[PDB]
């Protein structure tokens, strides 16, 4: 079935692979090399998850968990039951992303469109590789990486973080919350802007693009504009990912102590470490 | 090198522009400020004008009291040095009264009276700011959706600073006013109640939290991916679909077998920011007053 | 069950309430859904079409109702490749001139987008009384290089959008002195030329011209867009790699 628009774009072209022999739909979905490359990647990384979970006891989606090889395997290869799943399971994430991002990409061409969308989703990717390969590679074993299970890669958060103390002292951290909070912000008044304009009040013709800005401006004095607030959003949500792998890639790798001390430089710089009084003399 | 429409290669400007009147008090609108060039690259060039009003300079004034009360503080507990505020600017807190004084407003100055102070100065900045986000969208003829998700903002705040208090018996459970402190205040109530990872709306908090920047990564990408067909001009577009709207729906459509449109995809977006505080003022909120302990409730449910 | 399971578990009834809503609301446009002969689909899905609602446009405009009957209203020159459904539809003619697949247009109001005091949103620059150039390379007067690699003609104006103080369109004179405007996400102002990589020099003289010289209805913007973002598929032969 279709939009009841869609029927004049669905032409062939814009594949970047197999010219025309997977150029075509399954409902709504697009298929294209890359979605039955998806397709591959995805049902044998299900399948070693069920695979994992037999060899695990338990049907429970709450309870499955693929951990990654004990550290002492290093970056070798492992037992399919001692970390082995786990890492061809990682090969099948990447491979079903990447393959995501790439159908994307197909998608855009197809339609005419920017390639903005699969350059950002790239992020999410790279965010997701630092944890699972580029850490791990760069402090010499794949049990660095989180496991694979609902409760148990939060357990690896608390673990990975409070190794270092309070994480909330990584100053890349730091960055990347601001960033987190910062979107979030933004993202709740642009949806509530637009909308306010779309729906005023009861009584009252739909506003203009001018009202969202004179809004704005009396409230702070100051409006981004329509273009200015999607390249707002699309920059503050992949800089908090492109901060939260830098303060993961940096973390046990060049930065062993508790993360507190990092300022602590601030704190004893020769001409005010030994003053008497307040809290750093 | 194709153009991608972050950064505007040719900047234009013209005269200012003042901007709806509607039912503005134009009487309270400040005159436009210079344009910034810096800022051209990115988004508008223009600063100003701004709405004044009795509402934002109490907001104001109240603010800047609240901010300056927790500043003398600071330089009270630097003992005047100013090498010694700068130094130890992150590690200064204005601290709450001791379990102790319970919710009485009879603790001496410097051992929670001052907290009480600026946390009376904070309350008033930010409900008179969320009165005039009211009072500009109507002067302008407009819905309401800034208020309301603004309110969601503030539940969270009202938690942690009023309402948990208030529930638990003191004003220690509040937040302190520093940097550094109220991360490890934050740090430590994850570990008085039993690892807040196993608090359920502390879960979904950060689902929407995550999702926000997802969702905002999507639109913000789509928007700028059609912008060749002036789709960031959402309203007309809400209005009159364009090819710039159908673009947008179908790319999400082929690539996740569903998509929004230019006006449903703003209320995927204030949803999805809004549930992140609503979610997390519930989920504070039970701490303490209802569950001791999250790891070992999720246990026994 | 204490009050956190009785908060949990209501929260999330609502949360599938929320979907629920946000779902059908977002089927405002493009539903019903069609087959791909234009008839209704039968399998709509399990979210119904939500209920009218209606937008009063301001200037005198009229007033917007979705969901509503919904048409095209305009031939698509393009014919199914397959008697199943899922394969594409094969444009018939020129898909550039026919306005399909990513060179299509959509039949907005042959009207200019209006500012809110009810003025022209976009004019070019020499209409427009005090706007200029005010950081970065001045297109104006700069050669306009397509794929091909050889001039299409010459910029005489910019088009502004004056409540946003943003360019959106290049104004290029061609051989013959007619004019047409350019999408200015399209092209890339360098310090001696502008390069307009989705079309050849030969395809400048197909976009879709104006009615006006001070002015550009959404239909006209749609038509220019969609046929300028077109050639990137399908003046992807002369593109030198
Ligand atoms: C949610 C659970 C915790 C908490 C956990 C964290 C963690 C963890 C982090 C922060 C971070 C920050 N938090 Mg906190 N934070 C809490 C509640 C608050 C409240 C509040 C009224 O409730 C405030 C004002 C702040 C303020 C701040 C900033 C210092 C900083 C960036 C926030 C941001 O991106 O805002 C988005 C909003 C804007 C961009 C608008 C402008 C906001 C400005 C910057 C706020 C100014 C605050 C203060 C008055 C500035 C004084 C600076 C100099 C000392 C003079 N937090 C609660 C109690 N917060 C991050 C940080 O950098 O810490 C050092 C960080 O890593
Ligand atoms: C006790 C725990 C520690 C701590 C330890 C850590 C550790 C350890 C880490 C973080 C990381 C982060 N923490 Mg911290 N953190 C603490 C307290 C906080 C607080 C707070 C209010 O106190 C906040 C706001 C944060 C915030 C953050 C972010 C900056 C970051 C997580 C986002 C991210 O990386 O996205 C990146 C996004 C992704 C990885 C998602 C990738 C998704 C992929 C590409 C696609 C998936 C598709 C899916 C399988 C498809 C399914 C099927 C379909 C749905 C149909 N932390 C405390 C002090 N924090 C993490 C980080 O920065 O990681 C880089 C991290 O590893
Ligand atoms: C990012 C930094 C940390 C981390 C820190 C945290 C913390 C802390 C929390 C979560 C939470 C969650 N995380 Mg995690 N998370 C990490 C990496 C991942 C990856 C990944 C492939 O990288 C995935 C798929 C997940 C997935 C999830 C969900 C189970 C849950 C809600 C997220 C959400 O809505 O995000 C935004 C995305 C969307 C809204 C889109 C829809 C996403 C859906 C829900 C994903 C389902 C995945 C599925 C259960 C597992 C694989 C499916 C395959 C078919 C087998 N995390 C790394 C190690 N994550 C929260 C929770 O409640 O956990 C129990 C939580 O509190
Ligand atoms: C060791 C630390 C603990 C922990 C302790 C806590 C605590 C404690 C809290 C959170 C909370 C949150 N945590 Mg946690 N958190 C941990 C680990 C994590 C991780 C992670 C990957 O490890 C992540 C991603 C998160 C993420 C999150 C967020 C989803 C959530 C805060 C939402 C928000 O927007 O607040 C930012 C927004 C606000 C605080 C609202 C602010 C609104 C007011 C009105 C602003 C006024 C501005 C003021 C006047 C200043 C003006 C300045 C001028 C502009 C200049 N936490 C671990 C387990 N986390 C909060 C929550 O909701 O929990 C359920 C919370 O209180
Ligand atoms: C970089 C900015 C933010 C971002 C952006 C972003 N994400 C995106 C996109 C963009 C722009 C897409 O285009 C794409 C999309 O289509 O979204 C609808 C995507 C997407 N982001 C997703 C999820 C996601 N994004 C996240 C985060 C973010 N995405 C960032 C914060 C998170 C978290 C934890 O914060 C999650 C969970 C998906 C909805 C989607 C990608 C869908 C996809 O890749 O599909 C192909 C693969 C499958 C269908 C299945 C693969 C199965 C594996 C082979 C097995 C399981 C492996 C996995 C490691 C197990 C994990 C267990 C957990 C319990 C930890
Ligand atoms: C849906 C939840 C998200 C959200 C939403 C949200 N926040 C909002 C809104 C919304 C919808 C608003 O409408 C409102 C707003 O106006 O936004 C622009 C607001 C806002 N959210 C803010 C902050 C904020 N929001 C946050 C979070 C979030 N807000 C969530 C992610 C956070 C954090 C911790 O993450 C912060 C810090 C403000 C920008 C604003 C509320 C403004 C307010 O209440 O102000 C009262 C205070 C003052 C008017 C003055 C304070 C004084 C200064 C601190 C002093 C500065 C120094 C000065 C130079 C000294 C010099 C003095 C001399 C000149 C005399
Ligand atoms: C203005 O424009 C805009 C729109 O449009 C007008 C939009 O739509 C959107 C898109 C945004 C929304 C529709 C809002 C809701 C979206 C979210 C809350 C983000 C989270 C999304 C999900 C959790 C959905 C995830 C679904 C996925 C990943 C697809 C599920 C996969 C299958 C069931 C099979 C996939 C098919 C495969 C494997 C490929 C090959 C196909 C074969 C069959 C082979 C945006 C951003 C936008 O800005
Ligand atoms: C240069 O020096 C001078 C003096 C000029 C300065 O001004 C410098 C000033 C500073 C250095 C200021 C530095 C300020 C900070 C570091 C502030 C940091 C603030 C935070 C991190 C905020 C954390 C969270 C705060 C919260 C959650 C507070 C909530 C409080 C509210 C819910 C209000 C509760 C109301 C109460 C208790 C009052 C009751 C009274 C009634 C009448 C209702
Ligand atoms: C006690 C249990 C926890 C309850 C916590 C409540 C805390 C305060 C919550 C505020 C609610 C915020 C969510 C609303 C966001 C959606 C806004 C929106 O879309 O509103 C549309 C409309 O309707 C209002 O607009 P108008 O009709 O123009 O006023
Ligand atoms: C098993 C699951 C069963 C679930 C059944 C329903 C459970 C209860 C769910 C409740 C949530 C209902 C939808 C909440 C969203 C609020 C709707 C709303 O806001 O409507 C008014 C709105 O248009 C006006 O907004 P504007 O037009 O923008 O002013
Ligand atoms: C008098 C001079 C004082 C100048 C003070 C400057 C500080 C204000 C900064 C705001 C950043 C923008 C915040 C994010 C805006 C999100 C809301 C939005 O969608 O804006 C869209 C656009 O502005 C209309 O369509
Ligand atoms: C303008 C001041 C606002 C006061 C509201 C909060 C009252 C706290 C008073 C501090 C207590 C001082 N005292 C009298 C007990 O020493
Ligand atoms: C408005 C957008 C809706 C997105 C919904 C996201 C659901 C995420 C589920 C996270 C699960 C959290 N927890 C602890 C309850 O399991
Ligand atoms: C967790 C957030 C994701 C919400 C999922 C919304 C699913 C909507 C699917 C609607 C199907 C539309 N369709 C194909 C009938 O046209
Ligand atoms: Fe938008």
């Amino acid at each position: 079935a279709l939009l009841s628009f869609e029927r004049k774009y669905r032409v062939p072209g814009g594949t970047l692979v197999g010219g025309n022999l997977f150029d075509f739909w399954v409902g709504p979905f697009y298929v294209g090399f890359f979605g039955v490359a998806t397709f591959f990647f995805a049902a044998l990384g299900i399948i070693l998850i069920a695979w994992s979970a037999v060899l695990q006891g338990t049907w429970n989606p709450q309870l499955i968990s693929v951990y990654p090889p004990a550290l002492e395997y290093g970056l070798g290869g492992a037992p399919l039951a001692k970390g082995g799943l786990w890492q061809i399971i990682t090969i099948c994430a990447t491979g079903a992303f990447v393959s995501w991002a790439l159908r994307e990409v197909e998608i855009c061409r197809k339609l005419g469109i920017g390639y903005h969308i699969p350059f950002a989703f790239a992020f999410a990717i790279l965010a997701y590789l630092t944890l699972v390969l580029f850490r791990p590679v760069m402090m010499g074993a794949w049990g660095y990486a989180f496991p694979y299970g609902i409760w148990t890669h939060l357990d690896w958060v608390s673990n990975t973080g409070y190794t270092y103390g309070n994480f909330h002292y990584n100053p890349a951290h730091m960055i990347a919350i601001t960033f987190f909070f910062t979107n979030a912000l933004a993202l709740a008044l642009h949806g509530a802007l637009v909308l306010s304009a779309a729906n005023p009040e009861k009584g009252k013709e739909m506003r203009t693009p001018d009202h969202e800005d004179t809004f704005f401006r009396d409230l702070v004095g100051y409006s981004i504009g329509t273009l200015g607030i999607h390249r707002l959003g699309l920059l503050l949500s992949l800089s908090a990912v492109f901060f939260s792998a830098l303060c993961m890639i940096i973390t046990g790798t060049i930065w062993f102590d508790q993360w507190v001390d990092w300022w602590q430089w601030w704190v004893k710089l020769p001409w005010w470490a030994n003053i008497p009084g307040g809290i750093n003399g | 090198a194709e153009y991608q429409n972050i950064f505007t290669q040719v900047q234009v400007r013209g005269p200012a522009d003042l901007g709806m009147t509607e039912d503005v008090n134009l009487a309270n609108r400040s005159g436009v400020g210079p344009f910034s060039t810096l800022l051209g690259w990115f988004g508008n060039a223009q600063l100003g004008p701004i709405y004044l009003g009795s509402l934002g300079v109490l907001s104001l004034f109240s603010g800047l009291m609240w901010f300056f009360t927790i500043g003398i503080w600071f330089w009270y507990q630097a003992g005047w040095n100013p090498a010694v505020f700068l130094r130890d600017l992150f590690f200064f807190s204005l601290e709450p009264p001791a379990p102790e004084y319970g919710l009485s407003f009879a603790a001496p100055l410097k051992e929670g009276g001052l907290w009480l102070i600026a946390s009376f100065f904070m309350f008033v900045a930010v409900w008179s700011w969320w009165g005039r986000t009211y009072l500009r969208a109507q002067a302008l003829g407009m819905g309401k959706h800034t208020a309301w998700a603004f309110l969601s903002a503030i539940w969270l705040w009202m938690v942690l600073g009023f309402i948990r208090p208030i529930l638990m018996g003191s004003w220690s459970e509040a937040v302190p006013y520093g940097i550094f402190s109220h991360l490890d205040w934050t740090n430590n109530f994850s570990l008085v109640h039993g690892n807040l990872f196993y608090n359920p709306f502390h879960g979904l908090s950060i689902a929407f939290l995550y999702g926000s920047a997802l969702l905002f990564a999507m639109h913000g990408a789509t928007i700028l991916a059609v912008s060749r067909f002036g789709g960031e001009r959402e309203l007309e577009q809400i209005a009159d679909r364009g090819t710039a709207a159908e673009r947008a729906a179908l790319f999400w459509r082929w690539t996740m077998g569903f998509n929004a449109t230019m006006e449903g995809i703003h209320r995927w977006a204030i949803w999805m920011a809004v549930l992140v505080t609503l979610t997390g003022g519930i989920g504070i909120l039970l701490s303490g007053t209802v569950v001791d302990n999250w790891y070992v409730w999720g246990q026994n449910h | 069950f204490d009050l956190a399971s009785l908060a949990i578990y209501s929260f999330w009834i609502f949360l599938a309430g929320l979907i629920y809503y946000l779902q059908t609301e977002n089927m405002r446009e493009g539903y019903p859904l069609e087959n791909e002969d234009g008839t209704p689909a039968a399998n709509q899905g399990p979210f119904p079409l939500p209920k009218p609602k209606t937008f009063i446009l301001p200037h005198g405009r009229g007033t917007l109702t979705v969901p509503g009957p919904e048409s095209e209203d305009r031939p698509i020159a393009l014919a199914r490749t397959a008697v199943s459904e899922g394969f594409p539809h094969a444009p018939t003619g020129d898909p550039m001139k026919d306005g399909v697949g990513p060179a299509s247009w959509v039949a907005r109001r042959d009207l200019p987008e209006l500012d809110g005091h009810g003025h022209n949103k976009i004019k070019p620059m020499k209409a427009a009384a005090g706007f200029h150039v005010s950081a970065g390379k001045n297109p104006i007067g700069l050669p306009v290089r397509g794929c091909d690699l050889e001039i299409a003609g010459k910029v005489v104006d910019i088009w502004v959008d004056i409540p946003e103080q943003m360019a959106r369109f290049l104004e290029v004179e061609l051989k013959d002195g007619s004019t047409r405007l350019l999408p200015m996400q399209m092209v890339k102002v360098q310090s001696n030329r502008v390069h307009v990589n989705a079309l050849s020099s030969d395809l400048f003289a197909g976009i879709p011209t104006i009615k006006s010289p001070t002015e550009v209805t959404l239909l006209e913007e749609d038509k220019i867009c969609g046929y300028v973002a077109g050639g990137l598929m399908y003046a992807a032969p002369k593109r030198k790699s």
